[PDB]
RNA sequence: UUGGAAUACAGAGAAGAUUAGCAUGGCCCCUGCGCAAGGAUGA
RNA sequence: AAGGUAAGUAU
RNA sequence: AGCUUUGCGCAGUGGCAGUAUCGUAGCCAAUGAGGUCUAUCCGAGGCGCGAUUUGCUAAUUGAAAACUUCCCAAUA
């Protein structure tokens, strides 16, 4: 298919709230903010 | 449904009588009678006559 | 009344001279 | 005028292949495209002195049935830049010439 | 929610572009996290369904990949570069930068068109094409 | 018929186009070929 | 400031 | 032995051949397809999907519409 795996998903998901702390982590630190 | 690849038109390689059947069946003959040309000079219609 | 034939210059694909011949 | 054209008439299922970028096309193009096992030809019009194709070659196979596949096989598709064009090969000899110009009258 | 393939590593980019064969390769680089980015990200996703036969969308990470950063001035968000052919192609759309598109499309009719146009142009073999709707302007009237 | 001459190249499509006719195929009437087969007549 | 790089072809 | 009924394939003519038609590796099937006229009922597939062979040759546009040598000084 065109879309990727399953685990490239979850990679991609996990790698965007990781990054993105606005609506993930513990606080919201910023939102390029590499530790919430 | 994915959408068709827009490859380069190929033109008919041998325009045949059945092919010719289909363009007498299905073409621009009646568009062609109606001319679209237009008078260099003012016609008698208002500008919008539309 | 004669006219005699018009010769040109081949100036494109021509690797003989930079200036067209003359 | 082409003693070679004489020798390359043993294949019947004649190919004419098209729009070929100088440099595109080549010998090791011709053999990725010779995908039936029959004996292909890579022969292509290029310029005496400087070799550069004029884009038109023909290929040979002794297979009509494989001459009628690679005729929808490899439309469009081309490893190199220049994608391939194929027509069926109407290229005549002198003597086919003279006997065309004396049925010509009917 | 950005489920198109991404380059994990920049070499592989590079090879995925080369590995193309008679198909566009948009690469759209930037970060999924950026909000124009998430926009543009989920454009490409609905075009991706309707045009995967000739157009494939494969995104990338300017952060995991940066040596491409400085070959092409990758310097905003939302840039899209069609690497087709093995050839950056010259799509022009009323805009200074006739080789980027950093902004994500109004409508997803407008980049089908686009992309469409795009390949055409590049399996005519030119490497510079023109857009059907200039940008110059943003219709805001 | 000798000998050689043979940044640059080319440039908005040339990655050779556009339009059109006849036959065949397919379809179907009639007829023919190949052919299954019953029915009755006549010496 | 700009919204005004034709592409192609081997050197 | 002649003749006749009928169908397939082939041969010939004619005819239609974008409300014209097949393809289907899908799907309901003579064990009964599918009906709104007839529901102790009609009896054929229903309705999706995929679309409308090959060969001859002309003509047009364009500078060039692609079939395997130019030019130069004088001459044989």
């Amino acid at each position: 298919e065109v879309y990727a795996p399953g685990l490239d998903i979850e990679s991609s998901l996990k790698q965007l709230a990781e990054r993105r702390t606005d609506i993930f982590g513990v606080e919201e630190t910023a939102i390029g903010k590499k530790i919430g | 449904k994915p959408l068709p690849a827009p490859l380069d038109g190929q033109r008919k390689k041998r325009g045949g009588r059945r092919y010719r059947k289909m363009k007498e069946r299905l073409g621009l003959t009646e568009i062609r009678k109606q001319a679209n040309r237009m008078s260099f000079g003012e016609i008698e219609e208002d500008a919008y006559q539309e | 009344n004669v006219s005699q034939k018009r010769k040109y210059r081949q100036y494109m694909n021509r690797k003989g001279g930079f200036n067209r011949p003359l | 005028e082409d003693p070679s054209l004489l020798e390359w008439d043993a294949d019947d299922f004649r190919i004419f292949c098209g729009d070929l970028g100088n440099e595109v096309n080549d010998d090791i193009l011709a053999r990725a495209f010779s995908r039936f096992p029959s004996f292909l030809k890579a022969k292509v019009i290029r310029d005496k002195r400087t070799g550069k194709t004029k884009g038109y070659g023909f290929v040979s196979f002794k297979d009509p049935s494989d001459y009628v596949r690679a005729m929808r096989e490899m439309n469009g598709k081309y490893v190199g830049s220049r994608p391939i064009k194929l027509r069926k090969s109407m290229w005549k000899d002198r003597n086919l010439d003279v006997v065309r110009k004396k049925q010509k009258e009917k | 929610s950005y489920m198109l393939p991404h380059l994990h590593n920049g070499w592989q980019v590079d090879q995925a572009i080369l590995s193309e064969e008679d198909r566009v390769v948009v690469i759209r680089f930037g970060h999924d996290w950026d909000p124009t980015c998430m926009k543009m990200d989920e454009v490409l996703y609905s075009i991706a369904e309707k045009v995967k036969n000739f157009a494939v969308i494969y995104l990338v990470d300017i952060t995991e990949v940066p040596d491409f950063n400085k070959m092409y001035e990758l310097y905003d968000p939302c840039t899209v570069m069609f690497f087709f052919r093995n050839k950056h192609i010259m799509i022009d759309l009323g805009t200074g930068n006739n080789n980027k598109i950093n902004w994500a499309m109004e409508d997803k009719q407008e980049m089908v068109d686009i992309i469409e146009t795009v390949y055409r142009g590049a399996r005519k073999g030119r490497g510079l094409v023109v857009s059907p709707k200039d940008y110059s302007t943003k219709y805001r009237y």
